[PDB]
């Protein structure tokens, strides 16, 4: 994970991961439903934002050019990281 | 029940838009009487009743300033679009958002009811004393109470907007990733909170002069103090009504050019500089009241500095269209028409800002032409640009493209041939708020009255544009309202979307 | 940025993409804006004809002929009459009015 | 909120100028001639004439030479 | 003196101040013509030359520091060039540098105007020293 | 026992018992600086109230007793005005 | 029941079509479904005509009212 | 076990505060609005 | 085989803007605008020239009556001179 | 109903910390109550019969709907619907409302400063006008200053205290010191040798002090409503902090009002 | 006969007065109805007071009106300065303002000391 | 007696200082024949003409004009009685509001003779359209020799 200092404890991290999504090793995005809107910035320009829709049971998907790949996973609970695992502090 | 007890921002925004359309119909109807009386020298359909003409222009100016443009831009598009755009699941105070709407039909009813009482409130939309004090009866009190209720509506809406922006943003989204529409609405809310209570104080002073025999603006008081307080409100008021139009033009221009906005931080600094300079130049409405020459000197030198940020915004819009892949539809034309015709209204403001030149054209139809350029080409074009752009997302109905271009061209022909001859009338010396003029002013008044009929016919054709919509599935977008279905669900953003920064 | 344009074009199928600046053909636009201008002219004419209660007597043709005989001349009660607007009608600075001119 | 772009300081120079002019204008008004709540202020004619002429001269004496030279336009129209 | 049919610009003037106001207005219109023409021409060219039938896919142009500084520093110079004559015209509205010759009190009522005057007319012998010498040579003989 | 406030409670920690009493003493010093003396003088003022009298009639200057409309919405005299002081005779 | 604090706080747990709606606006995919109101285009045109008639006829009534007061 | 009869927010008081007032006040405002409209329109000011 | 994000932009310089000529069009626009502005200022200078000639002619006329007034005054002085010498 | 809480947890509560409201009827009733009270106020200005009664009827309807709305807000605050971020949203909203009221007071004191500094020829250029006796600063207004500063410090006590008895006592002390401000203002209004129709001095004094006193009354009622919720559960949340902020705002407004009117003779 | 070498100063002054008057009555007239061609009319208005610099000139009116009655109280009724103040306020003040000020003076509602 | 008068004339012939003193006495006696100052005063109203003839302008024509000399510094004091009005003459570059209780001064000097028109430029009631302004400008010698003789009592 990234340093959790100066982060709100209820932000559901995975967005604070130390991993760049590749085709062979994507970032798994948890979801409470079969589809979920996320937002990816442009790696060469922070001011540019692209919103996309991930679907369950689909191949890895890239949103911006030279950006990460993402896979949705349907879960019952999403870890509200800031008190879920840094309280575990394993 | 649904439309009476609602707590959803999307129902409240649609109610604001329908209310603003009703107010626009009322002000269109009140404006055909103005142009039908002024078509020919002498006495027209008003039978020489000057008090009724003053009532008509007062009600028409107040309605079009406060019950059409603000409920369409600030209340209609802002409430529907802000939580979807920043990713908030709802507003910060959902029931305050319903009383921010429901104080507007009482204010409209009071204003329309003041016309049927006594001889009506013929004072102008500015309502200067001692003419407003001299009016005997009930009509002026109903008009000022209507303004009080509308100001309370605006203050409550601005509080809800400012708390919704600061505290319900999506995770990971800072004050760099919000669209320029959000920045415009936030700056408009700040202006409303800083400006409306000064008007409320001046109106309380007006009621105490009228009904309590107090000494605010009277024999022993000072009548220039009213103009100070009212225009300290009123010059922020005209920038309240044009900033959401700037936001809508930015969103429309960036969409069909297939490009992001040129100079985002410059755009935000320009909107902030416009918001800050609007509070120190109010006395350019008071060059002819007898102020000292140093005060007039300052208010002349500080008014023209507003040209620089607006020019930066216009040039950045042109740079956004520049080097893009442009597709011209009906909202794209209303934005191009905005940028072309707001520039014409802005340059006459620089002329009016110079005080020596303003001694010749004060209270003439030159001023009328200036502010109908910056309001019928600036705010009305911005409103109609958003109606065709977001309409299938908001209402669930599409629009016929050919009839919308017919409506755009009828409107564009009508309002240009209405207010462009009024420049020549105001330069020659035709004064404001008069229903009869000298014999030589007949030609341009006939031309302007011909143009107003084309504008009315354009208003008629707009009701025929609506048709059934086609629905598809979204995948990606650059803003959050275009990855949603048309129409969205009652709880749009069923899961809160987050913004992830790319890793190393 | 391209996919949202392609989504908007699918939800607005009556908007043409045929490769020209005015996507709606002008054979559709021109007769209908002409019909709108014709209806506006009908309304404007009806206002000019049937909705006037006082036409002033300075617009009658006898007044107009008698005024055209005088021209742009203003009388004075303490002085000889004077030409109105001496710059846009190019009266020379030696001549002040018609009676003081006394043509040679 | 962001990095102030090279434009924003060029904007901020006349904005600071307008704010300083506004503050100086509001400050000099309680040091003016007609802001006296007495009739006995005007019975000292030397001091009152000196104060009101000082209220005339400041911010106008910068313009006296070009008022006398009729520099009332950007161009020179005779 | 009076307005005219189909008139475009101002009326003719009888004071130097009104002429100076019209001169200032025409000086401002000098700049406004160039600004409006630049905007309209550049927008026509951008509309025609960047249609989607001419462009395969857009370019990524987000910022340009030189052009932004240029269109910020150019209108500021126009504003400060316009302002100094306008400020000079404002401070010229007081013209009390002569002996005043008349006072007229104008009162506005509903609905008419009222004009008042109360001055004093005094007579002075025009060039009395010639009459003084004429009396001197009348008395010397 | 499954409320939203309890559900999100561990994610919003309180910012960190005798320091509270120290702060109470610090603020109560300023409270007792101006507390008892103002209450004592106000309780004195409540007993020296409507007993004094003024008989200074005021001449009817044009800026006194403005009557642009006849009377007041409640009556003739001002609200809270037991004894008008402006001359109604004038002489 | 029916007036408890939970009814105030979480509303009434109604499911399905409300009273006369043909679509679920609260929990369905669209909060406005104008293609499912029966005879929608008649009602839309009647409502738009009523809105146009009132919005263009209120100032005419106020002109007729003020001028009938003088002509008496 | 956390509510008394003296408590303003008692659940037994919810019908009176929320259901009865919603119709009583709803008809009172209609009656007041009609009378106020007639009073301001067809009334004569004595001051 | 995943799903890839397509290329969406050209770099500024090799898209459809190399053939535009921004500075050429700016020079054309400035030349046209300055031509129209100098035409307007030319008309204004013409009108001011006529006004200056008008006021010069008026001063030429007004200098004529006031010389004949002083001439008549000197004639009355020459009459009053012989009135007190005869 | 039993599944409505389950539905809220499954769909709104467990996803984000923000509160979503069911439909409510009070904004519509409050708007039409403002309409009725405005018609009544217009009739009451021009001495129409049964006009003040209509204005009081409309104001009573507005006050009843506002109390019902605030009772619903307190009920929702006691079923634990408001997390910490919702409470910070409440504090930010009160800050915005306070800024609006401060600008209203700035507009009110603008008129006092303008009218007092340059007396017109209609007043024969003397300020304060002859016949007007100004209210001094070395008398009962100074007692009000001391009392209201003590109320400021006592409200500051209740913000930091953790003992419930000390909090309730400090709240009651601030409420009682506020009620002593108003009953002394009533005595100033009765003993003063000028009315609201006597000169712009009387006009500005009475209008400004009346608005300030009405804000003192509203802040005291807000602090009283905050105390009874703390009396029951020993937990107030945002009701205590927003009320203490509003009371501090009133205390800050009094400083400007006193310094301009009572000291500056404006 | 008293010649010029024996006359005093007062007799010589009277003789000078007789000599001047007996010819200027023929030149100008006994009343002065003959100088109408040698007379230049000029109109006198209120001078610019440096104490009153603003465009609103109500205070100049009021102060001149009050200086007139102060002059009337202090330096008699027929002093030239009092006439200067009277013509100064008459030149500036509207007639309605002045008549309102004498009715306030007659009713006793004038706040001036004099 | 009579020779002493002749001796006074001989001293006028001889002494230049006595000649100058008696010349000054002549100048003192001639100033005594100059008529004293007389006040000029008027108060008239100016109303719009309801019916005009050819050579007159509808709406803009009045019954009583304001007569002002040319090449003279004129102070215009503008005020009102009931509501706000504005005294606007577009040909002379003067437009200043008439405020009840204020006394707004204008310094004005007219270059050429003529008849200048105007209207009121502040909304003031039902008949705001029908308050026109006409200023007649004449030469200063005519103004000081003929027009001001109409207001000598
Ligand atoms: C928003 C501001 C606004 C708008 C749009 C207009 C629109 C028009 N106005 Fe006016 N006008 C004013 C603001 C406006 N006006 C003000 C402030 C005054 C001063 C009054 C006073 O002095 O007291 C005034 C007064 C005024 C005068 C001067 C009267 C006088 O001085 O005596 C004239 C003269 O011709 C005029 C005519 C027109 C005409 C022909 C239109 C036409 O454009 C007709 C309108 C046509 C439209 C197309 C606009 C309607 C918009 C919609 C219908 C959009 C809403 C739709 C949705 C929300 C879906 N109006
Ligand atoms: C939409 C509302 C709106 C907007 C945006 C504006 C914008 C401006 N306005 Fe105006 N105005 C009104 C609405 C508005 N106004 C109304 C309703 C009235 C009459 C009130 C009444 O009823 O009495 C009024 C009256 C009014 C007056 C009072 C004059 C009088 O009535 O006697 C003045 C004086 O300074 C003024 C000036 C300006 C200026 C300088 C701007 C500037 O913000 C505009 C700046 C924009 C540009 C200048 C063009 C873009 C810039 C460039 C392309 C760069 C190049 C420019 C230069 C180099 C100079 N307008
Ligand atoms: C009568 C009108 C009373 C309105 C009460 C009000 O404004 O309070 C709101 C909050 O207001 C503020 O934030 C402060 C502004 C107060 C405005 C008071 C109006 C005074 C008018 C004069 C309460 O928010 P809500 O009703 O949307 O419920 C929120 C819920 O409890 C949890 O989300
Ligand atoms: C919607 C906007 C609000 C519009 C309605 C405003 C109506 C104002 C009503 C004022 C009625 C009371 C006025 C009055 O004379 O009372 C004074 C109290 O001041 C006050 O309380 C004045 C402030 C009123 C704020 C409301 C003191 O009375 P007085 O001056 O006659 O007493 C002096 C004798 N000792
Ligand atoms: C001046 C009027 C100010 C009214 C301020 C109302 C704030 C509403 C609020 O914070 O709601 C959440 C708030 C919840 O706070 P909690 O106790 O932390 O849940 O709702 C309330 O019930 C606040 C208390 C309302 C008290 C009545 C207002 C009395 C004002 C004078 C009349
Ligand atoms: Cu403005
Ligand atoms: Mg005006």
């Amino acid at each position: 994970y990234r340093p959790l200092g100066d982060k709100e404890l209820w932000h559901e991290a995975w967005m604070y991961e130390d991993k760049f999504g590749t085709e062979e090793d994507p970032i798994i995005v948890p979801s409470l439903e079969a589809e979920r809107i996320i937002g990816v910035t442009d790696p060469e320009d922070e001011t540019l934002v692209v919103w996309g829709i991930l679907k369950d049971g689909e191949p890895p998907r890239q949103f911006v050019e030279n950006g990460e790949f993402y896979v949705l996973k349907h879960v019952e609970y999403i870890k509200k990281v800031g008190d879920v695992l840094e309280a575990i502090e394993g | 029940m649904r439309w009476l007890y609602s707590t959803s921002h999307k129902d409240i925004g649609l109610l604001y838009l329908v209310f603003a359309f009703f107010g626009g119909l009322l002000g269109t109807s009140l404006s055909m009487l103005i142009r039908y009386e002024l078509a020919l020298p002498g006495r027209g359909l008003l039978d020489g009743n000057g008090q009724l003409y003053n009532v008509i222009i007062t009600g028409h100016g107040i309605i079009m300033l406060l019950f059409m443009v603000m409920p369409a831009l600030f209340g209609g598009f802002g409430n529907w679009l802000l939580p979807i755009m920043i990713g908030a699941p709802d507003m910060a105070f959902p029931r305050l958002n319903n009383i921010s709407f429901w104080l507007n039909p009482p204010a409209l009813a009071l204003l329309l009811l003041s016309t049927l009482v006594e001889q009506g409130p013929g004072t102008g939309w500015t309502a200067y004393p001692p003419l407003s004090v001299q009016h005997s009866g009930t009509s002026v009190d109903l008009a000022i109470l209507s303004l009080h209720l509308n100001g309370l509506s605006s203050i409550l809406g601005a509080v809800n907007m400012l708390v919704t922006v600061a505290g319900l943003r999506a995770p990971g989204m800072k004050l760099l990733h919000m669209p320029l529409f959000v920045w415009a609405i936030a700056l408009t809310a700040v202006l409303v909170i800083l400006a409306v209570p000064v008007l409320a104080a001046a109106l309380v002073m007006l009621l105490t002069d009228r009904n309590i025999n107090t000494a605010y603006f009277c024999e022993s008081g000072d009548l220039i103090l009213y103009q100070h307080l009212f225009w300290f409100f009123g010059h922020p008021e005209v920038y309240i009504l044009i900033l959401p139009a700037f936001g809508i033009v930015s969103q429309v221009v960036s969409f069909f050019s297939q490009k992001p906005v040129f100079g985002l931080t410059g755009m935000i600094c320009a909107m902030g500089a416009i918001s800050l300079l609007g509070f120190i130049v109010w006395a350019h409405h008071m060059f002819t009241v007898g102020l000292d020459l140093d005060t007039v000197a300052y208010f002349t030198s500080a008014t023209m500095i507003i040209a620089v940020p607006t020019g930066m915004k216009i040039f950045s819009w042109m740079a956004t269209i520049y080097s893009g892949r442009v597709w011209f539809t009906t909202p794209m034309w209303f934005a191009v028409g905005f940028i072309c015709l707001f520039t014409l209204g802005g340059v006459t403001g620089v002329v009016l800002a110079n005080a020596g030149v303003d001694m010749l054209v004060h209270d003439t139809y030159y001023v009328v032409a200036h502010f109908h350029y910056v309001l019928s080409m600036g705010a009305v074009f911005g409103i109609f640009a958003g109606v065709y752009f977001w309409g299938n997302l908001i209402t669930g109905l599409g629009y016929h493209e050919g009839r919308a271009m017919v409506h755009f061209w009828l409107l564009f022909i009508g309002v240009n041939l209405t207010f462009f001859p009024q420049h020549f009338l105001g330069l020659a010396g035709m004064p404001r708020r008069m229903f009869d003029y000298a014999d030589c002013f007949a030609g341009w008044n006939a031309v302007s009255s011909f143009g107003a009929s084309i504008s009315f016919i354009s208003v008629i054709v707009f009701a025929t544009t609506f048709q059934e919509a086609v629905r598809t599935v979204p995948r990606t977008a650059t803003t959050l309202e275009w990855v949603l279905l048309a129409t969205p669900a009652h709880h749009a953003l069923s899961q809160v979307p987050v913004l992830r920064t790319a890793s190393s | 940025a391209r996919a949202q344009i392609e989504r908007w074009a699918a939800e607005h199928p009556t908007a043409p993409r045929v490769g020209r600046i005015f996507e709606v053909p002008l054979g559709y636009v021109v007769p209908r804006v002409a019909a709108g201008i014709a209806a506006a002219g009908c309304l404007w004419y009806m206002n000019n004809t049937f909705l006037q209660t006082y036409r002033p007597e300075s617009l009658s043709k006898e007044f107009l002929e008698e005024q055209a005989k005088i021209g742009e001349v203003a009388q004075r009660m303490n002085a000889p009459p004077v030409y109105l607007n001496p710059f846009t009608n190019r009266i020379p600075g030696s001549i002040l009015g018609p009676e003081d001119a006394k043509p040679e | 909120p962001f990095k102030l772009p090279l434009d924003a300081y060029i904007l901020m120079l006349p904005i600071t100028y307008a704010s300083a002019a506004f503050v100086a204008m509001c400050c000099r008004v309680p040091t003016a001639d007609p802001e006296t709540s007495s009739i006995a202020y005007y019975e000292d004619e030397q001091k009152s004439a000196a104060a009101a002429q000082r209220y005339d001269n400041s911010f106008k004496q910068f313009f006296d030479a070009r008022i006398r030279n009729h520099k009332v336009g950007v161009f020179q129209n005779w | 003196d009076s307005p005219q049919p189909w008139q475009l610009l101002f009326q003719d003037t009888a004071t130097s101040t009104a002429q100076a106001m019209i001169d200032l207005h025409h000086d401002i219109f000098f700049f406004l013509i160039t600004v409006v023409t630049l905007v309209f021409y550049m927008m026509f060219q951008i509309i025609t030359k960047f249609h989607y039938s001419k462009v395969l896919k857009p370019e990524k142009l987000t910022h340009h520091t030189t052009m932004e500084v240029i269109w910020t520093i150019i209108p500021t110079l126009i504003v400060v060039m316009i302002a100094i004559p306008s400020l000079t015209l404002i401070y010229s509205l007081d013209q009390h540098t002569e002996r005043p010759g008349l006072t007229v009190k104008i009162i506005g009522r509903q609905w008419y105007w009222s004009y008042e005057m109360h001055d004093h007319l005094q007579h002075k012998l025009l060039d009395p020293d010639r009459l003084v010498g004429i009396a001197e040579k009348a008395l010397v003989k | 026992g499954e409320t939203i406030d309890k559900y999100w409670a561990p994610y919003f920690p309180k910012p960190a018992a005798d320091e509270a009493k120290k702060s109470v003493n610090k603020e109560m010093v300023g409270f007792m600086l101006l507390g008892p003396v103002g209450v004592a003088f106000m309780l004195y003022d409540f007993a020296v109230g409507l007993e004094e009298e003024h008989h200074v009639t005021i001449p009817p200057y044009p800026w006194m007793r403005i009557r642009r409309l006849p009377g007041m919405p409640w009556g003739q005299d001002g609200l809270f005005e037991g004894h008008p002081r402006v001359a109604t005779t004038w002489p | 029941e029916k007036y408890s604090h939970e009814e105030v706080v979480y509303g009434d747990g109604h499911h399905g079509l409300r009273k006369g709606y043909t679509y679920d606006f609260e929990h369905g995919p669209h909060y406005l479904q104008p293609e499912k109101i029966p005879n929608f285009w008649s009602k839309f045109y009647a409502g738009t005509g009523a809105l146009y008639a009132v919005g263009l006829g209120v100032p005419l009534f106020a002109v007729w009212w003020q001028q009938s007061k003088l002509k008496a | 076990d956390s509510y008394k009869a003296t408590d303003f927010t008692n659940p037994k008081y919810n019908y009176f505060f929320r259901e009865l007032t919603a119709r009583v006040q709803g008809v009172l405002l209609t009656g007041g609005s009609l009378y106020g409209t007639w009073l301001v329109v067809f009334g004569e000011a004595q001051r | 085989k995943a799903v890839y994000a397509p290329s969406e932009y050209f770099k500024y310089g090799e898209g459809a803007s190399k053939h535009f000529g921004f500075a050429k069009h700016v020079a054309i626009a400035m030349t046209v605008g300055l031509g129209l502005s100098f035409a307007w200022k030319t008309w204004h200078w013409n009108e001011k020239r006529y006004i200056a000639q008008y006021y010069a002619d008026m001063a030429r006329r007004e200098a004529r009556e006031d010389a004949a007034r002083k001439s008549a005054l000197a004639d009355k002085y020459k009459q009053l001179e012989e009135e007190l010498l005869s | 109903h039993q599944t409505a809480k389950e539905f809220y947890m499954e769909h709104i509560g467990k996803r984000h910390p923000f509160h979503v409201l069911p439909p409510s009827p009070w904004p519509m009733l409050a708007g039409w109550g403002t309409y009725v009270s405005c018609l009544g106020m217009a009739a009451w200005f021009h001495n129409m019969p049964t006009g003040g009664a209509l204005m009081a009827f409309g104001m009573a309807n507005i006050a009843w709907t506002a109390i019902t709305w605030w009772r619903d807000c307190a009920i929702e605050g006691d079923m634990g619907m408001h997390t910490e971020v919702v409470r910070k949203n409440f504090i930010s909203g009160m800050w915005a409302f306070i800024v609006s009221e401060a600008l209203l007071f700035v507009g009110l004191l603008w008129a006092c400063l303008h009218l007092g500094m340059s007396p017109s020829v209609a007043l024969q250029m003397q300020w304060p006008p002859v016949g007007i006796e100004p209210i001094g600063w070395d008398k009962r207004a100074l007692v009000m200053s001391a009392v209201l500063a003590a109320s400021y410090y006592s409200a500051n006590v209740a913000m930091v205290a953790k003992d419930p008895k000390v909090v309730m006592g400090a709240l009651a002390t601030t409420i009682g010191l506020g009620a002593m401000f108003l009953a002394d203002q009533y005595l100033e209004y009765n003993e003063t040798p000028f009315t609201i129709t006597d000169s712009p001095y009387g006009t500005t004094f009475f209008v400004t002090t009346g608005f300030h006193g009405m804000h003192v009354l509203l802040g005291s009622l807000y602090l009283t409503a905050a105390l009874m919720m703390y009396k029951r559960t020993h937990n107030a949340g945002a009701a205590l902090k927003s009320s203490i902020l509003y009371w501090h705002f009133v205390d800050i407004v009094w400083i400007a009002v006193y310094g301009i009117i009572y000291v500056g003779q404006y | 006969k008293p010649t010029l070498e024996s006359l005093s100063a007062d007799e010589l002054e009277e003789l000078k007065n007789e000599v001047v008057s007996e010819v200027v009555d023929k030149i100008a007239g006994e009343d002065g109805t003959k100088l109408a061609d040698f007379l230049e009319p000029e109109l006198i208005t209120a001078p610019y007071d440096p104490r009153f610099p603003n465009r609103n000139q109500a205070r100049h009116c009021f102060v001149r009106f009050n200086e007139y009655y102060k002059c009337l109280y202090e330096r008699g009724e027929e002093h030239p300065r009092c006439q200067f103040y009277q013509k100064a306020y008459q030149s500036l003040c509207p007639s309605e303002w002045v008549e309102s000020w004498q009715e306030l003076r007659e009713k006793g509602l004038w706040t001036g000391k004099y | 007696m009579s020779e002493s008068k002749d001796q006074l004339k001989e001293k006028l012939k001889a002494d230049p200082s006595f000649r100058a003193e008696l010349k000054d006495r002549i100048k003192n006696a001639l100033l005594s024949k100059v008529p004293a100052s007389v006040p000029i005063s008027y108060n008239f109203d100016s109303y719009m003409l309801t019916e005009v003839q050819p050579g007159q302008l509808r709406v803009l024509e009045v019954d009583e004009r304001l007569v002002l000399p040319t090449n003279t510094l004129i102070r215009l004091l503008v005020t009102a009685s009931d509501v706000l009005h504005s005294w606007a003459v577009p040909a002379l570059g003067v437009k200043m509001d008439a405020v009840p209780g204020r006394l707004n001064q204008v310094w004005m000097s007219i270059n050429r003779e003529g008849v200048f028109y105007g209207q009121c430029s502040e909304l003031c009631g039902a008949n705001h359209s029908f308050m026109p302004i006409v200023v007649e400008a004449i030469s200063p010698r005519q103004f000081l020799t003929e027009y001001v003789k109409k207001w000598i009592s």
